[PDB]
């Protein structure tokens, strides 16, 4: 009998592919998302700014009527 | 099998990394005339043009 170490029954395949799935989407979608979220933030910032303008005018009314 | 997956993940990590590329692209040209005169061997001959494997 012989007791070397051959490949017992053959070994299966071994990959060597450059498998890069390319996660993400196209860049035009990235520009669309960026400009959309940016403009969303601009509109919300505009609304909050003019609300605080209203309250700032009310504080001006306080300092005007409080003075004499 | 496991090292095939790990070398693919190394190629994921580096290799189309922008600033490592911009670190080493511009530098170290090897003229094929100089590659044969100056006695380069191995990976230098495989990279600098002419097809040569012992």
């Amino acid at each position: 009998v012989k007791q070397d170490m051959p490949p017992v029954g053959g070994y299966g395949p071994i990959d060597y592919k450059r498998n890069l799935p390319r996660r993400g989407l196209s860049g035009y979608s990235m520009f669309a998302v960026g400009i959309g979220a940016l403009l969303f933030g601009y509109w919300s910032m505009m609304r909050w700014n003019r609300e605080r303008r209203r309250l700032q005018i009310e504080d001006f009314e306080a300092r005007i009527a409080l003075m004499p | 099998k496991n090292f095939s997956l790990r070398i693919d993940e190394l190629e994921e990590m580096l290799t189309n990394n922008r600033i490592w590329r911009n670190r080493t692209v511009d530098i170290g040209v090897v003229t094929a005339e100089d590659a044969l005169n100056y006695g380069f061997s191995g990976v230098m001959l495989r990279g600098s043009g002419i097809q040569w494997d012992l």
